[PDB]
């Protein structure tokens, strides 16, 4: 079938505005692009909703506790000048700027790692220690009132895009990465990634429910090859990034396909972290120069031509006190969509 | 055009 094209921007880690993320929409539309992945919980949570309450655990949280709680968690991983969170109203402009561009969004809020100012969020609303253990990243799956607190955040963003979007994006990657590579490793032997694997399940049911396709990066989702601890809801899109290297041993590509996922490439030859421009790692250059030398169905280390939905180029905001880059953003995106332009078709 | 990859 034609296949789904994705510009994906890194808006958890710093702040973007409205019109900033408008014109990124506008120029992916422009450029061919079908969707635009707006990753908005990745450490920070910089999309807050008018109404953040929730009831769990048997216990109630409102409002103005919830999303004080999550504004001080922003500013304790990185209080950024340019602004803390997205509102309702602006996200609903987003959505339909996007829409009048015959542009999809798909939003990522990340889980079980990566959510810092969620984590922060937790401790100040009184849940007592929600972070697994030497980790100010990643959620604890061994805490039943922390996971269930971040599941009903979840379901929160769940039900508002639903009106909007297709596919849901929950992220799983990089368990306890801000420790060390071998957070998975170290769920598995621990007992624990069985855990991780319900989580996994539980956030698919929940946007399933919601009438949307959930997805995740690879690199926690059958982790070691093993599907022994469980197997994970095949409706799961597997957003493929890394093969991986020594000591982060993900399963290959065609082991998903195998198990009924569809994979969208998200090849990570494409990836740029902003501010390396000729030094450090994804850098400018070099993915400009993979954009004339890989496939656009090229997936890491996968056997030749197992089947993808689509291809996601991503930009990262790793430091996010580098600059807004968006003349090399946008020539990162001239670039993607003239190598491709046979799988991105524009008038 | 497009094949059938
Ligand atoms: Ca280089
Ligand atoms: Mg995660
Ligand atoms: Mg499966
Ligand atoms: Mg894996």
């Amino acid at each position: 079938q034609p296949l789904k094209s994705v510009f994906s921007i890194d808006a958890g880690r710093k702040y973007f505005s409205v019109e900033q993320l408008e014109e990124l929409v506008a120029k992916a539309s422009q450029n061919g692009y079908t969707d635009v992945q707006l990753i908005l919980g990745n450490d920070g949570l910089r999309f807050i909703l008018d109404d953040m309450s929730v009831n769990v655990n048997g216990k109630k949280y409102n409002h103005n506790r919830v999303s004080k709680a999550i504004q001080r968690g922003n500013n304790a991983y990185y209080n950024d000048p340019n602004g803390n969170a997205l509102t309702q109203k602006e996200m609903d402009r987003l959505l339909a700027f996007a829409k009048a561009r015959n542009i999809n969004i798909i939003p990522v809020i990340n889980s079980p790692g990566h959510m810092d100012a969620l984590l922060v969020a937790m401790e100040k609303l009184a849940i007592k220690n929600p972070a697994f253990d030497g980790s100010k990243r990643t959620v604890d799956l061994g805490n039943q009132k922390a996971v269930n607190f971040t599941k009903a955040i979840i379901s929160k963003y769940v039900a508002y895009f639903s009106a909007h979007s297709e596919i849901f994006n929950f992220g799983g990657d990089e368990y306890a990465n801000d420790v060390d590579t071998g957070g998975w490793a170290k769920l598995q032997s621990s007992g624990r990634y069985k855990d991780f694997v319900a989580y996994a399940n539980d956030l698919a049911k929940i946007i399933k429910d919601a009438g949307m396709q959930p997805m995740s990066f690879n690199d926690g989702i059958y982790y070691n090859s093993d599907d022994s601890f469980g197997t994970f809801d095949p409706e799961i899109i597997i957003s493929y990034w890394t093969a991986g290297w020594s000591g982060y041993d993900v399963a290959k590509p065609e082991y998903f396909v195998q198990k009924g996922h569809k994979i969208f490439n998200t090849n990570d030859a494409w990836y740029w972290v902003a501010g390396n421009v000729d030094s450090g790692i994804y850098q400018y250059d070099d993915a400009l120069a993979n954009m004339s030398k890989k496939a656009f169905t090229d997936v890491p280390a996968g056997s030749p031509n197992l089947p993808i939905i689509g291809s996601i180029q991503c930009v990262w905001y790793d430091d996010p006190r580098r600059d807004y880059d968006f003349e090399r953003i946008y020539t990162l995106m001239d670039t993607f969509s003239e190598n491709y332009r046979e799988y991105m078709v524009v008038k | 055009g497009a094949g059938a990859a």
